């Protein structure tokens, strides 16, 4: 359990990342 | 082969943990976050958490343990596997969905720095049909 959530939060990390930068383009 | 770039990206995953930014992950700082998504994990489980990491056994997860587990977890998952797999810790029940409220509470707890604007794009942007729900379908579209 405790790697995936180590992983988890990453990924959706890396979500918010590509968001921002589509929205600042 | 680990870039500048996927090393910063596991930087801020820490960092996220390790919020007095100390560089050590301890078992309040992983319970604090537990916490705030739901769980109560126990004061024993939060320390077999961090030995599941903590490779010296100081007690705290420092960043080059915490690299070295992402980037071996990296190495081993594929890009439709993690995307499954973080569905399912974020649709604790199970469900099939996580309720768009949910959602908007993981992402504001874990954004840290997102205003309810940003959260709301992102939620009616996620919630493909409308029907207040994100499932695994409208998870993987937002994930890619
Ligand atoms: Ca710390
Ligand atoms: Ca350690
Ligand atoms: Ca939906």
């Amino acid at each position: 359990v405790t790697v995936g959530k180590f992983y988890a939060t990453f990924l959706i990390q890396e979500y918010f990342r590509k968001f921002k930068k589509r929205k600042e383009q | 082969q680990l870039t500048e770039e996927q090393i910063a990206e596991f930087k801020e995953a820490f960092s996220l943990f390790d919020k007095d930014g100390d560089g050590t992950i301890t078992t309040k700082e992983l319970g604090t976050v537990m916490r705030s998504l739901g769980q109560n994990p126990t004061e024993a489980e939060l320390q077999d958490m961090i030995n599941e990491v903590d490779a010296d056994g100081n007690g705290t997860i420092d960043f080059p343990e915490f690299l070295t587990m992402m980037a071996r977890k990296m190495k081993d998952t594929d890009s439709e596997e993690e995307i499954r797999e973080a569905f399912r810790v974020f649709d604790k029940d199970g469900i099939g969905y996580i309720s768009a409220a949910e959602l908007r509470h993981v992402m504001t707890n874990l954004g840290e720095k997102l205003t309810d604007e940003e959260v709301d794009e992102m939620i009616r942007e996620a919630d493909i049909d409308g029907d207040g729900q994100v499932n695994y379908e409208e998870f993987v579209q937002m994930m890619t």
